């Protein structure tokens, strides 16, 4: 992504499947390279780990990654660490829901769960 | 079903549904009453609670931590007693006369003793 | 302007000739009456609008033409053809009933129902 | 521990919101017939009313309340106590005669001097003649309704659609149909006892109204406060789920430095 | 308070407002302030500093930053290197205030840095040492006396509660070395109340002292009539008298 | 026998020709208990 | 807990709330057992107490119906109004043990139902009269109860009687 | 007991039991109406509002950050004031008096203080 | 399993219980002094599982349209869908079909939950015939299972019809 | 039970009733008991001598006791040196 971005200038998009997946990855490695396990189980690099991936989409003076993300909450809490971490990042959620694909409307987008940072 | 006879396996669904629909029921009943049950559900909780009071049994060495003497019931006797409480031949038998009995003739003994 | 509601229905609650029947006789009201009470009597009773006639068999209650003309008639029940046999039947059982026994009283009252019935 | 005792917990936190939730359901299906019932009452009220009205009839004691056998129906069975001890507050001596279990516990704690007749058995079902005429029949044996120089009958007049505010209303002595203002050219019989007999047919033709406007009023009431129940239970659900989210997490923690302590040895 | 309730925000206004003394000409007026960003986006802070440079603020405040991306042992020392930086006006005379954003992620810092110096995991998992992390840190604020100099470094750390409850480990232990909280609540903020400060739980242990007269006059007993607001609107939702309908009127408005 | 009570009966008596609805057959049902007291005590509740 | 819980072969479950809840000794019945059971009960106390376990342990579910605020027929009633009594005979003045003698009497007098008249309020009243009764009138009765430490038929009546007789008051 | 002295036991015992059973309603409480509550638990429970709020002490030394002035009740003086209010007697006057006041007789003051 | 997808012929292979895989799994790493990971399960656990469940796969007409059915059991320890080693597989699977004991009880043998069953591939599955004539059964039960806790009165036609055909 | 239910009075009460029995004369009917307590602060377990010598109980008791100021090896050692006796 970082190539279009700083070698062709465009504005791109880089879509991450789930990040979800990308936290419980980093669990594995961080539990293989014997580092002591952390609070509730995830990375004890956890933080920064997140940061290194997270901070690499930005918004240069050439162009910019953007980033949407999906974002499997694991046993549905928002409270988890990893779901909490991730939070951080996020600066807009579209939250596309089953409900409202079942009313007929598509794009699927439920128009009072979606809510972004810019939007002031 | 083949393993036990199909007559004990019918006879052991038979109770082991009746139960399992009392135990949903027990909520219910816990807080709004049986003022909203229906005649099925009234006739299912009589049954069940009749059903489920058959269980005890007294016990032969339960004579020093009870004193009633204890019973042994033959296999074939079991299948029988609990068809009929199940069919409702004895749903005219007050409750407590199926707490710490035997089998069905038991029931009716222990029907005369409340009696008396 | 007549008002007929029963516990249970709504009927005629102008109204061009009513005859209804009362301790009293029989009381026909057309336009302005005396403005009366009187108590109905188990009955059989006729109200007309224009030259159309229905006739209800009524179960006795008040009848109280008021001083604006309004008659106001209230009753227990009643269409007559509805109530039309086997209340024939009933009354060999009300009969029975007025030799044992407040039945006998119960029983008066039927005797006077079903010869009001056999009388329409 | 932790997780299983919380976790029961909001177990039971959600079936007692299931429970709330179908009962406030079947309570507005109740509500629909009870409503209709109350309609047609009323309209026949209104009739005799016409009468009274029309008649400016004008007015021990007698105090007659209504209320169902049915509990857990909000603030009827409490506020029409009160305000039955409002008016007994007044009269002292009056016979109060309880038509319903919830009004006959609470009245009877207030004045245990008041019960002299009380009915059980009404509240299940929606107003009938049938029931106001056999209770108006005992009414008049039992208590000799006549001698009283006043009756009053206490209610829950279901006021608006969310609310209901208790109520009274004098139903007329049979002296009081006699000697009213205008008892012009009402009546003509002269032979037929029309007040003594008119006094009679009021009294039931009363209650019935008065039966039928309470059970709309508990059955109403019924269907709000069961409705505020499973308002109240979903607040509870929200605030156990935390809790229970907190505690899922704090086990996996605690559990897991338990593992490490033994590996870091 | 809760996670992205904008608590930056409340903080941030707080610098704002102190331009209209800090621009003056009296020295016992300024109040430099100094942003300690630690464990916020590049982006984030850089929006941040914008935004401070187009209220034409940035001139009286000093930044100390360090961003999500910078690696774990730079944010651990970030609030202290911070800290630093304000004492050298503090022991100026000169009064001075520092706003720690968000050390509820210092503490995530820590967490990663005793954790891989393998030092034994604490309750909650967090560092045993945290509690001597948060209050070396806090307790270096303080209003120096006569002596010393009357200088202040006034310290107002923001804590990131993860699902709105005041009890659990973290913040339990910033909440016993700081004097005061400042409460902020999810609901009310969601329920379009901004500045979305509970009074239910804030609380200043420091003293009344703190606000001038003016406004301690006029503002007597309003804190106890909106914890009567409060106690009132608690329990309407039964039969509401003129006198708790005169307090929710007051109240509401 | 009161007024209504006479009244009654007739329109008991009325429901019975055998066209006629539920709804009519369950206003003639009905189920009370007139439970006697006096002072406190309580003569036994009887149905009507 | 759990290791001790094994090895024991009976709990005396206390429980905190119940503390509070005016019971002192404050020992909740339900998570209470002894598995070495009544072979050591005094023959006496078995048998005045024979059916106070089932009494108390229906007095649980009962009690528990009685709080959603559902109806209660008479039977239920029955229950309730039972086991409120035999709430208020549990409960001791700390540091004052009662002698087994005169507990055997005041245990006849709840599971026979002599009690359930009792107003609540002076069922402790009730209680600390009901020694003195006996230490008066019935002093016969107490002294045969400590010597032949299990009741026969005799001392059975003889005691019904004299419980009977201290209903009155 | 008989070591703060037989009458102040009384006196601690109920305030123990009164609260424990308001706890004990807890549940029902959020659950249900206040008012779905059986009537002599609803005195209780009304009882044990009051004795909660008056389990407030204006603190004398946080006068400042708390703002209204200090109190500090005898002992003696206390155990009086408690047991006047579990036996009613002053248990008439608004909820709201009970809240941050000091002894009973402040309590009184207060309800003048309301009533105006 | 794998001669037959490559051979090109069809299989289904079906592991029971891979709950119990995972104890052994644990039992080898605790051993083997391994670094210990969540609920004291290997640290790679997830991985393990992931690799045996994803040989399953329906190979394209290229590689000789053969095809390697797979259907994992899983053990739930009290029905707690959240531990651990549920959740992981639960995560890996591709559709869930969950046997719940209240229904066992209740005589519903197969137990399958209607509600929190879902097949993630559905509609691709079910013979064309039994898809057309059972779109409808999906549906009904749905309704059945709304409306059951109604069965506790004065109820609606519309809520009756429901009730007798879902029963049904 | 929960932790400052007074737990320690409910078996008090029970080394105080056997007084009934201790006094008399009947050998084979007297229960002497020790009372052994581990981890109780100093004061506690003066009170607790003081309430035994109170009730005069205190001639028919052992208390065998390691205070909780004791070494941890003494504490450990407590319960079953106390066993012996």
């Amino acid at each position: 992504a970082e190539y279009f971005r700083d070698e062709e200038g465009q504005d791109v998009l880089l879509f991450i499947d789930n990040i979800f997946r990308f936290t419980q990855a980093g669990s594995e490695v961080s539990a293989l390279l014997g580092r002591i396990p952390s609070a509730v189980g995830y990375q004890p690099t956890l933080a920064t780990d997140m940061g290194l991936l997270q901070e690499r989409i930005t918004t240069t003076k050439k162009g910019s990654v953007t980033s949407v993300q999906a974002v499997y909450v694991p046993a549905d809490d928002l409270t988890d660490p990893a779901p909490a971490t991730t939070f951080a990042h996020l600066d807009a959620t579209t939250v596309l829901s089953r409900g409202i694909s079942e009313l007929g409307i598509y794009p699927a987008v439920d128009p009072l769960d979606s809510k972004s940072r810019l939007l002031d | 079903a083949a393993v036990v006879g199909q007559e004990h396996y019918d006879v052991a669904s038979k109770v082991q549904e009746t139960l399992q629909t009392y135990k949903s029921l027990q909520d219910i009943i816990a807080i709004l009453g049986m003022d909203e049950l229906s005649e099925q559900d009234k006739l299912t909780v009589e049954r069940a609670r009749k059903i489920q009071r058959f269980l005890s049994q007294p016990f032969a060495v339960a004579e020093v931590f009870t004193g009633i003497p204890g019973k042994l019931v033959r296999l074939k006797d079991t299948v029988a007693s609990f068809k009929a409480v199940l069919e409702g031949k004895y749903d005219n038998i007050p409750e407590h006369a199926f707490y710490m009995v035997g089998g069905i003739e038991d029931v009716v003994a222990k029907a005369e003793k409340l009696a008396a | 302007k007549l008002q007929f509601a029963l516990p249970h229905e709504t009927l005629y609650s102008e109204v061009t000739q009513v005859n209804l029947p009362a301790k009293s006789g029989r009381i026909g009201v057309l336009a302005n009456h005396v403005p009366t009470v009187e108590q109905l009597l188990p009955g059989v009773v006729e109200v007309m609008e224009g030259s159309n006639s229905k006739k209800f068999f009524i179960s006795g209650g008040f009848a109280t033409v008021q001083p604006d003309s309004q008659l106001c008639v209230t009753a227990i029940e009643a269409p007559l053809e509805s109530f039309s046999e086997n209340i024939k039947n009933l009354l060999a059982e009300a009969k029975k009933n007025v030799s044992s026994s407040r039945e006998a009283a119960e029983a008066a009252i039927q005797v006077e129902v079903l010869e009001n019935l056999q009388s329409v | 521990a932790t997780l299983k005792e919380v976790e029961m917990r909001l177990k039971s936190i959600k079936n007692i919101e299931k429970i709330t939730k179908t009962m406030k359901i079947v309570a507005s299906t109740r509500l629909s017939k009870a409503e209709k019932a109350k309609i047609s009452a009323k309209k026949m009220d209104e009739a005799e009313q016409l009468f009274y009205k029309n008649a400016e009839t004008k007015n021990k004691e007698l105090i007659v309340a209504i209320t169902s056998d049915k509990g857990l129906c909000g603030s009827i069975h409490s506020q029409l106590a009160k305000a039955v001890r409002r008016h007994l507050n007044d009269q002292p001596n009056a016979d109060i005669v309880t038509i319903g279990d919830k009004i006959k516990m609470q009245l009877l704690r207030t004045h245990p001097n008041n019960i002299k007749l009380s009915i059980n058995g009404i509240g299940k079902d929606a107003p009938t003649f049938q029931e106001s005429a056999l209770i108006a029949d005992k009414l008049l044996s039992v208590m000799k309704a006549g001698t009283y120089p006043k009756i009053s009958i206490f209610y829950n007049d279901p006021v608006s659609s969310l609310s209901f505010e208790p109520s009274e209303k004098p139903i007329f002595n049979a002296k009081t149909i006699e000697q009213s203002p205008s008892f012009g050219k009402f009546e003509i019989d002269t032979d037929a006892n029309v007040p003594r007999d008119l006094f009679e047919y009021t009294l039931a033709n009363q209650m019935l109204t008065a039966m039928a406007q309470g059970y709309a009023a508990e059955i109403s009431a019924r269907r709000n406060a069961m409705d505020n129940a499973s308002k109240n239970a979903g607040d509870m659900i929200n605030r156990y789920s935390i809790l229970y989210n907190r505690t899922r997490q704090a086990v996996i923690t605690n559990e897991l430095v338990d593992i490490i302590t033994g590996a870091s040895s | 308070g809760d996670r992205q309730t904008g608590k930056t925000a409340v903080a941030l206004d707080t610098i704002l407002n102190q331009k209209r003394w800090n621009n003056g000409s009296d020295e016992s007026k300024k109040l430099y302030c100094v942003y300690v960003a630690v464990g916020q986006k590049r982006s984030t802070v850089a929006q941040l500093v914008q935004t401070l440079e187009q209220h034409d603020a940035m001139k009286y405040s000093i930044i100390v930053a360090a961003t999500a991306s910078e690696a774990a042992p730079l944010q651990y020392l970030a609030p202290f290197t911070a800290a630093s930086i304000g004492e050298w006006f503090r022991d100026n005379g000169k009064h001075a205030l520092i706003v720690y954003d968000d050390l509820s992620k210092q503490a995530v810092a820590y967490r990663q840095l005793s954790l891989l110096l393998r030092r034994p995991p604490g309750r909650e998992a967090y560092p045993g040492d945290v509690f001597y992390l948060h209050s070396r840190l806090l307790e270096r604020a303080a209003k120096l006396s006569e002596k010393e100099g009357s200088g202040s470094l006034t310290a107002l750390p923001v804590i990131e509660t993860q699902g709105g409850d005041v009890s659990a480990y973290i913040p339990t232990n910033v909440i016993s070395i700081t004097d005061g909280q400042i409460f902020l609540e999810a609901e009310l903020f969601y329920k379009g109340i901004r500045p979305a400060i509970n009074v239910g739980l804030s609380v200043s242990r420091v003293g009344s002292a703190a606000q001038v007269k003016a406004l301690k006059q006029v503002a007597g007993s309003l804190k106890l009539f909106l914890a009567q607001y409060r106690e009132v609107a608690a329990f309407a939702q039964s039969d509401l008298d003129a006198s708790t309908k005169q307090t929710l009127v007051r109240g509401e408005r | 026998i009161s007024y209504a009570a006479y009244l009654n009966v007739a329109a008991q008596a009325i429901r019975s020709t055998e066209l006629q609805t539920a709804s009519v057959l369950n206003r003639s049902q009905t189920d009370a208990f007139y439970t006697q007291y006096k002072n406190a005590s309580e003569p036994t509740p009887i149905t009507k | 807990p759990t290791n001790v819980i094994s090895i024991t072969d009976g709990q005396i479950f206390l429980e905190a709330e119940l503390f509070y809840k005016g019971i002192r000794p404050a020992i909740n019945v339900g998570l209470s057992v002894s598995r070495v059971g009544s072979a050591a009960q005094v023959k006496a106390l078995k048998q005045v107490a024979g059916s106070l376990k089932l009494f108390l342990a229906q007095y649980r579910e009962v009690a528990a119906f009685a709080q959603f605020g559902s109806d209660l027929d008479a039977s239920t009633k029955q229950t309730l109004v039972r086991g409120e009594r035999l709430t208020q005979l549990l409960k001791q003045n700390q540091y004052s043990p009662l002698a087994t003698e005169e507990q055997v009497p005041l245990i006849y007098a709840g599971v026979n139902g002599h009690l359930d008249g009792i107003e609540l309020s002076r069922i402790g009243e009730f209680e600390s009269s009901f020694l003195s009764y006996l230490k008066s009138n019935h002093n016969e009765l107490l002294t045969e109860i400590r010597e032949k430490g299990e009741l026969s038929k005799e001392l059975l009546a003889s005691l019904k009687s004299a419980t009977e007789s201290f209903v009155a008051t």
